[PDB]
């Protein structure tokens, strides 16, 4: 997985009237990490210094953006700016800016390439025009504003990383094999893996060291097991006295382990 | 002139007008009071030429512009009518006060909404 | 001493015609985009120099400046550190420097930020003179 930093800023209108409030949800390596509103910023402590200033900037600037949309359709409307940056395993960066209206995308900018893009869709295109016109002409944004947006985001990500809030801690699974009892001289064997992070795991019964097809096997979903860990299971039906012919195989984070049936 | 018209010490001087910016968020009423408390008043825009560096102001700020509702139009605190062509007025929030925003915009806000403000005193 | 009355009003020290004066510094912003070198020349053409930030207190109006502008900050590879035109070291806590492009010049941006840019990229600039 790469490192994610994401900001989710949100403003509201009631019959064309932009409300004083706004709300930014900051996600660090995909986990909720900050919630700021106009007032102040709250983790899930005055190290929330620079973010109170920055994100109130965007909030104000985004109330102004919503005031230039001419939907007028009565009642409650949302507008959203979502900035995302990633640092990849390979040291190359990813970065984008998205606007949602009533929770639907209508404008993106890739910040690596600086290429805007819109849905083909009558409303989607008029919206995009409203906001791209406000960005070029009224707000008077230089190409350099988008380079900064890109750089601001990544230095922030690198700063959080450095601080040591992000732990890429592997939690290896607990494994257990079990058996369902004699019906017509047959047994179900169950392999269970639990309390494991990250999410990605391989788990498969084998007969004489060869994987069974996905079809002759029965599968748990990967469910949450608490604290940010997961659990799953795989199962197969076999004949009584073919037990030590079968083993459960598992890869998690370069740990390739094998558990036979309790005979 | 090498010297900028007489201003408070620790205030910004541009073409003999004096300015200060306040980070302490206040509703319009409290803001006007604050400005007058300092022998000033909320920003009045009278000239794109003499106030051209208002183009370089980030974000939005209380400004001395009000909507007398039976007047059906905008004027400054002192009673001066707004020059046409000076400001672009945008409906942001339902209210009878306006926020200054850069490239000579006025965004309409509720007067009871706390916000940063700019004081000016004319030479 | 604290009150603002017409008696306590001073004139703002000697500044070029039609410049900003704040706490005995003069400032002007130039919309005519130039590379850093041409910008430096322009400021010195006016017996001035590109913006130096020396104090959050005395230059607090820099907090309200929209967009990005050339300032007199340059790199030194042997020291791996930044300094001003006048050879002055950058005060360690004053600016947050962000690595935006490969270059040996920085753009001033609001909230006392410095964004690193290629010196050959045309950009708006701020001249400053000490009164």
């Amino acid at each position: 997985e790469p490192h994610s930093l994401r900001y989710n800023l949100t403003v509201l209108s009631w019959d064309g009237s932009v409300q004083s409030g706004f709300l930014t949800e900051v996600h660090l390596d995909g986990q909720p990490f900050l919630r700021c509103d106009r007032q102040k910023c709250r983790a899930k402590n005055k190290t929330w210094d620079r973010e109170t200033r920055d994100l109130t900037g965007n909030g104000k600037d985004l109330r102004m953006t919503l005031a230039h949309i001419k939907d007028q359709k009565e009642g409650l409307h949302s507008l959203q700016e979502i900035r995302v940056c990633e640092i990849h395993e390979d040291n190359s960066t990813r970065s984008s800016q998205h606007f949602y209206y009533d929770g639907e995308l209508f404008l993106s900018q890739n910040l690596e390439t600086k290429e805007w893009t819109m849905p083909q869709s009558s409303r989607a295109q008029t919206l995009a025009m409203n906001v791209r016109n406000f960005l070029k002409e009224d707000a008077m944004k230089t190409k350099t504003h988008y380079h900064a947006m890109r750089a601001d985001c990544l230095q922030e990500l690198r700063r959080y990383l450095k601080s040591g809030v992000i732990l890429r801690r592997t939690v290896p699974p607990m494994v257990n094999v079990t058996r369902s009892e004699a019906s017509e001289g047959n047994i179900t064997v169950t392999c269970r893996a639990s309390g494991f992070y990250p999410w990605n795991i391989t788990l498969s019964w084998r007969q004489d060291g060869v994987s069974l097809s996905h079809d002759t096997q029965q599968w748990g979903d990967v469910l949450p097991d608490g604290n940010g860990t997961y659990q799953t299971w795989v199962a197969t039906r076999i004949c009584q006295g073919e037990e030590q012919r079968f083993t459960c195989y598992m890869e998690h984070s370069g740990n390739h382990s094998t558990h036979p049936v309790p005979s | 002139e090498s010297y900028c018209g007489p201003c408070p010490k620790n205030w910004i001087c541009y073409k003999n007008n004096c300015y200060q910016f306040f980070d302490e968020s206040k509703n319009w009423y409290e803001s006007q009071a604050s400005c007058m408390s300092q022998n000033a008043s909320l920003l009045k825009v009278y000239s794109k030429e003499d106030q051209d560096l208002l183009k370089l102001v980030k974000s939005y700020h209380w400004m001395g512009l009000v909507h007398i509702p039976t007047n059906g139009s905008w004027q400054w605190e002192d009673g001066s009518i707004l020059s046409p062509n000076l400001l672009t007025i945008i409906e942001m929030q339902k209210g009878d006060c306006a926020l200054y925003a850069s490239s000579f915009k006025g965004y309409i806000e509720n007067c009871s909404t706390p916000n940063t403000y700019i004081c000016m005193q004319r030479t």
